[PDB]
């Protein structure tokens, strides 16, 4: 499902 | 190397521009050549990387998937171009990861004594070996889901000896390693019992926090919940 | 050169691959490879040309005013990166710039004699010419100006000649023209009469359309209508 | 203020 996004620091 | 004449400070400096930009190319580029100055990783330093090649790789993944689900769909005859396009996205993509992972090798991993900063090296690695997993196909890709489990459990057995429940890493990395026992592994029921185990202990630790601790864990609780209720 | 053993279909249908994928620089290399074949390009062809270039250009130009923005709020001494990454980007960006308009120079414009041809490639002209524009500030920038400007008029000469007012190249070439002269050339009411001229002879027009060429033409001329919702 | 985005074919 969903992994975390991890995109945003 | 290519980042070899410009100031760390600089890299870093600029790193945070590139985000601010949304140039995560950019970004991955000036924090690899900030690794490769040879020093360690500060916290904040070690989001700046992550972050950059997140975003890198997640560009790459979603248009293997494009790529993939049309070239699915064709086997009228196309020809050979959907496949060498993906197969090009492909190997940039493989590229990338092994970049990551080599700087995790040499040598963040190894001077990474902390738990903190060890644990968040070794998700990490284990996140991208399974990037390198969901496009595998040929002799070595056992090998390549052996790899992120092994890198994935060291952690975890690290963050259950040295960092509270709640501690927002080990949090995302057993998120992580449930998606990849998930959607890797073929372990539908080990990837449940980690998700509900790890939602339920971070519960009972949320009253040893701060609200803005609090806000931080239960960000990453939810994740784990959403995940359940799709799976459940 | 770089896909000069690719086959111009093939260059095509990665380009079309390409854009499905969110894979903008690629589908512009690809377009440029098309282009350079040296064959003229059909409706079709031209806009994904288009598409590519704008894509690659408008996420340039987005981190340059965000990097622009960060470098003026600067001028505690935060040292030379914040300029010095914005020149980087700006210097990309002015690449990409060039290579269009090398295109449309070598050799598109020259041999596009219809009229839908030879206006879509002369406001492509104005636009490329337009974003040089808006990172310009040395001996050169009046030229650039004076450039964008006669691309544009020698469009709008043509489209006003040979294409009836509702037809979309004709309508966007006057947007982006009326945005030329509210945002480069300090004209606002030259802006504003071109979008209100604009906007009521294609009003007058829409009756002669079928159902859908009337959608294609009344989405444009909301744009307008937005501008001159902000100008006035 | 906005040009055309002309970003999708
Ligand atoms: C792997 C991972 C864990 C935690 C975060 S966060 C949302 O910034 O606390 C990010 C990534
Ligand atoms: C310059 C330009 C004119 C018209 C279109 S459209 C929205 O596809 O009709 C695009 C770009």
């Amino acid at each position: 499902a969903g992994s975390i996004p991890g995109r945003r620091s | 190397g290519a980042m070899g004449s410009m100031e760390r400070a600089s890299l870093i400096q600029k790193a945070k521009l590139a985000e601010q930009a949304e140039r995560y190319e950019d970004m991955a580029a000036f924090m690899k050549g900030a690794v490769e100055k040879g020093e360690e990783l500060s916290c904040e330093e070690r989001n700046l990387l992550s972050v950059a090649y997140k975003n890198v790789v997640g560009g790459q993944r979603a248009a293997w998937r494009v790529l993939s689900s049309i070239e699915q769909k064709s086997n009228e005859e196309k020809g050979p171009e959907v496949r060498e396009y993906r197969e090009k996205v492909e190997t940039e993509l493989q590229g990338v990861c092994d970049t990551v992972l080599g700087l995790l090798d040499s040598h963040l991993i190894k001077e990474a004594g902390d738990a903190e900063s060890r644990v968040f090296y070794l998700k990490m690695k284990g996140d991208y070996y399974r990037y390198l997993a969901e496009v595998a196909t040929g002799d070595d890709k056992k090998r390549i889901i052996d790899s992120a489990r092994s890198a994935y459990q060291e952690a975890m057995d690290i963050s259950k000896k040295e960092m509270p429940p709640t501690n927002p890493i080990r949090l995302g990395l057993a998120l992580n390693f449930s998606v990849f026992h998930y959607e890797i592994a073929n372990s539908p029921e080990e990837a449940i019992s980690l998700a509900k185990t790890t939602f339920d202990e971070a519960m009972a630790d949320l009253h040893t926090l701060s609200e803005d601790s609090y806000k931080d864990s239960t960000l990453i609780m939810q994740l784990l919940r959403d995940n359940l209720t799709l799976w459940t």
